[PDB]
DNA sequence: AGTCGTTGCTGATTGGCGTTGCCACCTCCAGTCTGGCCC
DNA sequence: GGGCCAGACTGGAGGTGGCAACGCCAATCAGCAACGACT
């Protein structure tokens, strides 16, 4: 029995001007073949499926495609609603999903499944349980809850030789962030201890972006992103796993590479010196054009030099995305940096800073 | 952006179907042109079907639609204008029409006929005024409410940008920028700090004193402080265009909070002085420069490469006015194409391209020269 | 073989900041009982699914239940977009429900495919058109000016309908199939589609119309409207779905089923006390949804705060007012009668007299304005 | 209200003190006198002078008072302006003046000092601020938003009277004919009927109905309703002063709440259009003759036989120039007195005496013929 | 031991800012006519 | 010579916007009364 475990895809996430529409296409299809090439018996998706609560148009046709294209494979699917996922975008379509042998779990409380094989007998317990809503439900209360519903999912089991699985879209103790990781429970909780776990046979998680063995036991991962979903994380190559059980008990864990179709590059340094790494493209016809982020070590004024950087990206086969000064312009500098700069001016007694700033920051944070 | 060929019919004094096609042989090199002809005769017309085509609106008439129009001429039953344009190597068409029923001039005015569509592909990609709009206003970077103030200076609105309030200022600057997110900021600020007041009728304190500082309705107040940074980088730019143009002068921002630029007598000592005190021929010169720098402004992301302008040249003396064309020769090197609008005859007879609006005694319509026709 | 037609759901749709969630689940698990009744092959919902391009999410919320829900049946369904729903939208689903009975069309040039029975067998030729946007079927030119543009337009849809009609004429070939025809455009029986240039298809199930109608006194040709009230100006009129039925592969005859009504509405005229004596009639009902009025005051001058009279009227009644509207355009300016007169001549009174006989009162409020006029002269003196 | 002589003292551009006197000389003949030099060297500085001299007051600086003044010339400790103007026969004197604390070119701007007398006698008639300013109004008949419409056109705002809003149209022309009474009466009637509403009866009913007819606040109902008699004398003169400058248009209101006024395109049939279509020329043209018009109105309750117009000149070709000048040359052979600034080279010739002014080799000053300095 | 120059302390005006209504553009229709032909 | 049928429209309403006239509150300005500031 073998099960894929992937997420944080990011469906219809706008790149700065850029779309992923190609990158998450050559990456669906792609999952599709090496399922039916591992003949697995089930593929698991934790969490941020989609970018945003109203996906763009070619998003939503990419999941339907993906899901289309599952039926000729005959692999059982399972999707979570991630931080970033909204119900009512992804429960909206559940009843539609069930009969293409698809389950979705959006909202808490959702039954442990018993996940059939390829043959159709049982081939383990799901406990489909999807990013934890505060208000659906605070560390002993997560805590609980997945001690609760792993217990539930015991009595059902019973004393079949079956594993048990469990999911979850959370932050852990000893993980690392990114840029593009939206954190979660800002005012509540930060960070979930990895012993609290019920001792389900595999946990498959997500939120993070890059992969990790949490805790220092095997049975938690971090599957992480398929795509390189910021400009920090570019050359690191990302990873999907093939967990494998046998006689109700964890068999191995196997790391499957995503190979890279969009090339993604980060300069550094002063002028000088992006005018030789620049090099690199010189005359080598990449077929698809490279997105660059340069550092740029210098004082001048950015919408001046960026005049010169596209000079001389203009005679090579590259694409600048972003251009950052390593005076100011209003598209540098951060909006709480812009308001403290605000709060200065103003009488700078910290008893109304912070209370000022906490205000400022969840106004913020409502708008996104 | 940059315009290839006009065409259009029946607009104002210019009764009949007019086309006019850059790239020719008279404008291949890209150089100044001006458009020359007595008062009345059209002159203004040409640019007007420019900014029809595009924007559905012309500086004169604030809309044109079925319930009016002003701009179709007299004793004729339809007007059209259309315009092919150039946006990163790529050809455009815009189209605009209207018709009157039952092709009577008596008729009520029908409903507009517009379009956009690819020119070599051939494909519509707009059918619909709104679609249109917002499709041609993230084409070209600049809807109607940027190209009237960094790419065509209508007549006697050139000072539009420094005599314009802080709000309109601020927001044209967010709209080039694109930095919606601090007003939006601020326009929640103060709803919330509303929405708090009313359920009054320790919280309402706090977001009475967060309102006060950077709460307002459609965020002025943080619109306004944000800008700052964004109008600084701007007047470095103004300072670069302006020492060729006017040598006398520098800009240099207000130190308040309502964003504006003062301006640097560097003859009298470098002692600075608000902007309202500029003479005439020099406040044109500081619009000129400033509105330069505005389209420069953009550059990396949707470069403009033509400039109309609408004789503003008329309150320069003869040295003055020689200075400011020399720094346009200048600047036309770059291949920003400027057309003029003009009755200097100094100016006249320097510019070499001309496109002369003939005027017709007594009938009160107008024509092109005969190879504009069609 | 039986097929409804219905089209014009308009999904999504805001009225008054008021929403057709239940209206429309309810409608749509009516469609479901009739179809089951009536052993109906398929369903063609003519364009206008959706009243918007990104319809909210209780809009695709009915859209997935009724298209889940319809699996009991085993009858077939087609959905065409509408000017209003968007292309992109309704392809978003295309394969999904491909494996569910149904069969979605939003671009041109898809080809005419065989409508199954419920047993399997071939019924008809299905022959679907969606609503034909410009940007798909003619390419734009220059030299050309507004009507000519719409006459190339008409043109290329005639083409099109002609050369699409041949294929399935094609594909049907020999065997008694009733080639069904769909459209979503207008006709008239000039920018509008001439009923005479349509195929000679054996039906055609056309859509854009709210209005169940036959077009050129052809009954195979017919508008199916829409299934619900969707605005006041249609609140007391009944809504149809047509059901149609085929023998020996030709056209037999086309029934007219009442969609019953679930929210109720009416429209009222006259002035406050006309008003007043129309309310009267819902004095003590009980109404399940409230009923949703519009109430248009006759003017003769009353200029009061009529939002607080209609409140107060209907605060009791259970009624809710939806919109109110009044006819007060008129202008007002000074007709000088010769260059002679200038306004220093003239007096207030006088002044005030011009002002008054522009307006239409009478002596019955005249004598009590003039003498409040001059108590304001007299307070100043 | 006739200028016989202008003194100003470091007013702008205009170092040292200068006094023009309108009856030497020059200017004996009361014929065109055109202000030429080149541009920034202070000839809108003299009408500024004027205006501030007599109105405390700047067409481009709204208000100078113990603040914000920047009219004064830099690096100078005081600045002064007084003029001589006959009204009714009789001659008068306006002085307004500001001094720098203990004389330094810098410290606080003192309170300014100014004071209204008689040339017959030298009795001093008033020295407040305010008090100068009511009994100037009184005595002319023309405050500074009438001054400013009839007497002297800015540069850029030839055009004001015609786009102007309808409040502000209507507010000017009942105090320029003196019929404000019906302001007063929407006043009190709006006020009697937001009395009346806050009580809470069929009187406030039928308040209510006469404030839908007549009643608002500031008056501006009634106001703009009344002032269509004086609306339509101004056009019939303003028809009559254009007939002869400009042949092709006529003038008429239209029929709207909004007091405008329309052009009857004599040459097209008569075809009557707004005039938001007419072109620069022919508004500047069409603007000038409602300017005679509103100084032609009050003829008989107050004369007024001094226009200036600041530019606008160069909007017109040479072939409409000319006509323009012979019909201000008409006007002027009567008892009006006109003088024109513009920098176009026909002028040059037809106005054979200039007040010229001229800069300094770059210094940041100007000074004008040494004939009057004083 | 007399004169003046400069600076706070009070009324008025007044102009931006928010508020509540009040007018301009799309997308589907029922009401309004007007001329020709046959009995 | 009159009635019926066939063309040809058409302005119009439910949604969206923008702006207009008020009511309000913070800001500004012109007179007074000292207060200092010189010869
Ligand atoms: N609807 C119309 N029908 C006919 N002529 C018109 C119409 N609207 C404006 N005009 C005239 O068309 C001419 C346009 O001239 P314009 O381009 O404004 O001149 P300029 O370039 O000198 O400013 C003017 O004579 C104007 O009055
Ligand atoms: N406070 C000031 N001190 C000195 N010069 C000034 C001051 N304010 C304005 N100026 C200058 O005085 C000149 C006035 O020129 P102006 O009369 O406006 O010219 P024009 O008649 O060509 O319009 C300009 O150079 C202006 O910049
Ligand atoms: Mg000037
Ligand atoms: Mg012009
Ligand atoms: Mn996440
Ligand atoms: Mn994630």
């Amino acid at each position: 029995m073998r099960i894929l475990h992937t997420s944080d895809w990011h469906l219809g996430q706008n790149f700065y001007s850029k779309s992923r529409e190609a990158e998450h296409q050559a990456f669906l299809d792609w999952l599709l073949e090496t399922a039916q090439t591992h003949q697995v018996d089930a593929i698991i998706v934790a969490g941020d499926v989609f970018d945003t609560g109203s996906p763009p148009s070619y998003a939503r046709t990419l999941y339907n495609r993906f899901v289309v294209n599952l039926q000729q494979t005959g692999c059982h699917l399972v999707v979570l609603a991630g931080n970033q996922d909204s119900v009512a975008t992804l429960n909206e379509s559940r009843d539609i999903m069930a009969f293409l042998n698809t389950t979705v779990v959006a909202s808490a409380g959702h039954a442990p499944q018993i996940l059939p094989r390829r043959d159709g007998t049982p081939g383990a317990v799901l406990c489909p349980i999807p990013f934890l809503r505060p208000r659906d439900i605070l560390l002993a209360a997560i805590t609980d809850y997945y001690q609760q519903h792993y217990a539930d999912a015991c009595k059902l089991r019973g004393d079949q030789p079956l594993p048990i699985i469990a999911t979850g879209h959370l932050t852990t103790v000893g993980a690392s962030k990114s840029d593009a990781v939206r954190d979660i429970y800002i005012g509540t909780l930060d960070a979930f201890p990895a012993q609290n776990f019920p001792p389900a046979d595999y946990i498959a998680l997500g939120h993070i972006h890059r992969a990790q063995i949490i805790g220092g036991m095997e049975h938690v991962r971090y599957c992480g992103s398929p795509i390189p979903l910021s400009f920090d994380e570019c050359g690191k190559s990302k990873y999907v796993h093939l967990v494998t059980f046998s006689n109700g008990k964890l068999e191995s864990v196997e790391n499957l590479n995503v190979p890279v179709t969009q090339p993604m590059a980060v300069l550094k340094g002063d002028l000088a010196s992006i005018t030789a790494q620049l090099e690199q493209w010189r005359d080598v016809s990449q077929e698809p054009p490279v997105w660059l982020d340069i550092e740029i070590t210098t004082d001048e004024y950015l919408h001046d030099i960026q005049r010169k950087i596209q000079a001389l990206t203009e005679s090579l086969p590259v694409e600048v995305l972003l251009v950052r000064r390593s005076r100011e312009t209003l598209s540098e500098l951060s909006v709480e940096e812009v308001f403290n700069r605000r709060l200065a001016l103003e009488e700078l007694d910290e008893s109304q800073q912070q209370r000022l700033q906490h205000l400022f920051t969840t106004t913020l944070h409502t708008l996104a | 952006m940059k315009i290839l060929s006009l065409r259009l019919k029946n607009l104002n004094s210019l009764k009949g179907e007019w086309k006019i096609d850059f790239t020719r042989e008279p404008f291949a090199s890209n150089g100044l042109f001006a458009i020359t002809g007595p008062t009345g005769a059209g002159k203004t017309t040409l640019l007007d079907a420019i900014c029809l085509a595009l924007y559905h609106e012309t500086p004169r008439l604030s809309n044109v639609s079925q319930s009016q129009n002003d701009l179709m001429t007299r004793d004729t039953a339809e007007c059209l204008a259309e315009v092919e344009f150039e946006v990163k190597g790529e050809a455009y068409r815009a189209f605009w029409s209207q018709n009157r029923a039952r092709n009577q001039p008596d008729g009520n005015l029908q409903v507009p006929r517009v379009e956009l569509a690819r020119c070599a592909d051939g494909k519509i990609l707009a059918d619909k005024v709104k679609d249109k709009l917002e499709l041609t206003a993230t084409l070209t970077g600049l809807d109607y409410g940027r190209f009237t103030r960094s790419m065509l200076l209508s007549q006697g609105q050139f000072a539009a940008f420094l005599n314009a309030k802080p709000k309109e200022r601020a927001e044209l600057l967010e709209e080039l920028t694109g930095t919606e997110i601090y007003g939006q900021i601020s326009a929640m600020v103060f709803e919330q700090h509303k929405s708090a007041r009313t359920e009054l009728e320790q919280q309402v304190e706090d977001w009475g004193y967060l309102n006060s500082l950077i709460g307002s309705k459609e965020g002025d107040k943080f619109r306004k402080f944000a800008q700052g940074l964004t109008l600084d980088n701007l007047v470095h730019l103004a300072n670069q265009q302006l020492t060729r143009l006017h040598g006398r002068y520098l800009l240099q921002r207000k130190a308040s909070e309502a964003l504006e630029v003062e301006v640097v007598d560097t003859w009298q000592a470098d002692a600075v002085r608000d902007t309202r005190t500029l003479s005439g021929g020099e406040s044109f010169l500081v619009s000129l420069a400033l509105a330069l720098a505005l389209s420069d402004l953009v550059s990396h992301k949707t470069r403009i490469d033509s400039l109309f302008l609408d004789e503003g040249f008329g309150t320069l003396d003869s040295e003055t006015l020689d200075t400011a064309l020399d720094a346009l020769d200048a600047l036309n090197a770059s291949g920003k194409t400027i057309g003029v609008i003009s009755h200097v005859e100094a100016m006249k007879e320097r510019i070499p391209v001309q496109i002369k609006v003939k005027k017709i005694n007594g009938l009160g319509y107008s024509k092109l020269e005969s190879t504009f026709a069609v």
